[PDB]
This record gives C-alpha cells, sequence and structure tokens, in this order.
C-alpha cells in the first residue's frame, strides 16, 4: 500500500 | 476529547460518466487523507490501523461527501472535479440502478432533514473510526473513539436541534443505506478492473489491492 502509506507518514 | 468544532474544521479544511467518477475518486483519495489527519486523535493511532481503517472506510467516507455535496442540485451528483453528473447521464451509461440509489437513500434523505456540515463530518468520523475493521492491533481504542464522536455527536444535536429528539438515531440510520451502497460501488469498481476498458488512477488501483 505505498500510496496511503506515504501520504500517512509525511 | 472528541470536539465537534475540530471535526467541522476538517469538513472544511478539504473544501462516459464512468471514467469522469473515477477520475474524481482518484482525487479525492489524497483530500481523504489529509480529512482523517484532521480528525482528533486519528494521527494518533498506529500507522498500520490509520492505514487499515482507511483501506476499510474509504469508499463511504467518499460517498457521504459527494452525497451531501449534490443536496443542492436535484437528479444529479456534483463531482469534487467541478463536474456534474445527471440522472439521465448515468441512466444511459448502463450505472442507473446504483446512481438513483444514491440519490434516494443519501442525497434527497441528507436534504430532507438538512443535515449539516458538522453532522456529515461527524458521521464520516464514526465510519472511519471503524472498530469491526480486520487486522486492528487494539479494536477497543478505535471504538472508544467512536463512541466519543458519536457522544459529541448527540450532545451537538440536543443543543443546535431541540424540537427534533429523533433526529440523533435518524443521522446513524442512514449508515446502513451508507454500507449497503459502498459494497456495491466497490462491486461495480472490481468488474471495470477485470474488463479493463475503463482508466484507473494509481490511488483508486491501490484501494482494490489485496
Ligand atoms: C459510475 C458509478 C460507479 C458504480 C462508481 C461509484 C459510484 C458513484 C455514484 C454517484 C453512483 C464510485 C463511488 C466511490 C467509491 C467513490 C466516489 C468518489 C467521488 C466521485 C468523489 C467526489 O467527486 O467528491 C467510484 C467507482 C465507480
Amino acid at each position: 500500500h505505498k500510496i496511503l502509506h506515504r501520504l500517512l507518514q509525511d | 476529547d472528541m470536539p465537534v468544532e475540530r471535526i467541522l474544521e476538517a469538513e472544511l479544511a478539504v473544501e462516459d460518466p464512468v471514467t469522469n467518477i473515477c477520475q474524481a475518486a482518484d482525487k479525492q483519495l489524497f483530500t481523504l487523507v489529509e480529512w482523517a489527519k484532521r480528525i482528533p486523535h486519528f494521527s494518533e493511532l498506529p500507522l498500520d490501523d490509520q492505514v487499515i481503517l482507511l483501506r476499510a472506510g474509504w469508499n463511504e467516507l467518499l460517498i457521504a461527501s459527494f452525497s451531501h455535496r449534490s443536496i443542492a442540485v436535484k437528479d444529479g451528483i456534483l463531482l469534487a472535479t467541478g463536474l456534474h453528473v445527471h440522472r439521465n447521464s448515468a441512466h444511459s451509461a448502463g450505472v442507473g440502478a446504483i446512481f438513483d440509489r444514491v440519490l434516494t437513500e443519501l442525497v434527497s434523505k441528507m436534504r430532507d432533514m438538512q443535515m449539516d456540515k458538522t453532522e456529515l463530518g461527524c458521521l464520516r468520523a464514526i465510519v472511519l473510526f471503524n472498530p469491526d475493521s480486520k487486522g486492528l492491533s487494539n479494536p477497543a481504542e478505535v471504538e472508544a473513539l467512536r463512541e466519543k464522536v458519536y457522544a459529541s455527536l448527540e450532545a451537538y444535536c440536543k443543543h443546535k436541534y431541540p424540537e427534533q429528539p429523533g433526529r440523533f438515531a435518524k443521522l446513524l440510520l442512514r449508515l446502513p443505506a451508507l454500507r449497503s451502497i459502498g459494497l456495491k460501488c466497490l462491486e461495480h469498481l472490481f468488474f471495470f478492473k477485470l474488463i479493463g476498458d475503463t482508466p484507473i488512477d494509481t490511488f483508486l488501483m491501490e484501494m482494490l489491492e489485496a
């Protein structure tokens, strides 16, 4: 779930 | 611990018709992450559980948003991209049945009771804090957050609409329809992916992953 992971961490 | 003023602030902070709808869905998935970050205590959950809650509730969360946005129009849905999909356009594209379900079970009922943005945001926060989601590291904490949302929602309803004692229950009883409509829309989207002649963008595609 690359996109969701990246958006939540930022 | 769960004030309705911050939930409303989250709503206001985020401001072939099948192809147009799928493009708007992908656009709003990015916006949905920013919305959830602004819901109190969501960002404090473990990162794996933030992922689980959004992957479990994204379709219901997006449907509630464009349904409430469309109470201003008749026989139509307002997309976040500025486009309008008329009931006749959806019917002529072969998706009239589910379109009519959205208009009848969600949009018209939202318009009939004049559901406001604070109530919409609270209902979306209840959907977001779904303690039944599989894989949650601590389902009890999510259940506690959901309880705080609908405790604050009821207090808001009794205070702003004292003459409508059944309003809090009326809001919650749209959630079974939202759940059923969300499941059907996912069913359609998987069929579109299987056929493969409908453009599906990367974030929408990721939500279709196992
Ligand atoms: C062609 C109808 C078909 C079944 C379909 C639906 C249902 C659209 C409704 C209007 C019937 C979708 C809804 C979701 C799961 C999300 C919608 C997000 C949008 C469109 C948000 C916005 O514009 O704010 C996306 C995938 C395809």
